[PDB]
């Protein structure tokens, strides 16, 4: 198989995140 | 249009029936404009950098996805009208809460400006999410007036787990879409042979993210 996270778009995973 | 009424009468059986739903003409065209005038502005001035993958091994990024993109988080001055998209989609979400399969949405990604220059470019078949990183809806708005699919490409083409058709979503100007981001929604970006702009946000199941957190700070 492949490993999907080597598809998957970015995303920033330190900082905070916003809260909604 | 009204959250609330859209929210739970349309985007929660839309998208807990078939994990996918499509609102059109969601802003309106002065806004919608507005909004493109804005990206158009933050390509000309050089914000955008090559896309990026959440785990890189040999592979150019530019044979997985060939847009650009940059980060906005709203407030910034000029991105006003990209703000205000925000706060939208975030009205609909809250409206939704609890109700969108199990999931308890907390937060969010910042949104990603993202534009595929032409030239062929496009983004192979992947999953946003296929690891557990807490994303569990992704949201995107096209803003392509005069996007011309059947010439110029660019078709967001879905195959949803389990159904005997998949979801041709071309990005048309002034679209809002969902879907789950996990492995139930595979997805290419089919060649663009114009310039193709798109804003997606990712929002965050609270107890997944916790556990991504938490891989993440440990290692």
């Amino acid at each position: 198989e492949l490993d999907l996270e080597t598809l998957a778009p970015y995303i920033p995973m330190d900082g905070e995140d916003f809260q909604l | 249009l009204p959250a609330l009424k859209l929210a739970l009468e349309y985007i929660v059986p839309c998208m807990n029936k078939h994990g996918i739903c499509v609102v059109d003409d969601f802003l309106g065209k002065e806004t919608g404009q507005q909004i493109g005038d804005e990206v158009r502005a933050l390509h000309d001035t050089g914000k955008f950098t090559d896309g990026q993958l959440v785990s890189q091994k040999s592979d150019s990024s530019k044979d997985i996805r060939g847009d650009k993109i940059t980060w906005i988080e709203g407030k910034e001055p000029g991105c006003e009208t990209i703000g205000l998209l925000m706060s939208s989609m975030d009205d609909l979400i809250r409206h939704c809460n609890g109700k969108l399969g199990s999931y308890k949405i907390n937060g969010r990604t910042k949104a990603m400006v993202a534009c595929y220059p032409g030239n062929g470019t496009g983004y192979v078949r992947h999953v946003d999410n296929p690891n557990g990183d807490g994303r569990c809806v992704t949201c995107i708005y096209y803003l392509n007036k005069d996007w011309d699919a059947k010439v110029s490409g660019g078709i967001l083409r879905i195959f949803p787990e389990g159904k005997a058709q998949f979801a041709d979503i071309e990005p048309k100007f002034d679209r809002l879409l969902f879907f789950w981001s996990d492995r139930r929604n595979p997805h290419e970006v089919q060649p663009a042979y114009a310039t193709r702009y798109a804003i997606s946000v990712w929002y965050f199941d609270a107890d997944e993210r916790a556990r991504a957190k938490v891989k993440y700070l440990t290692g």
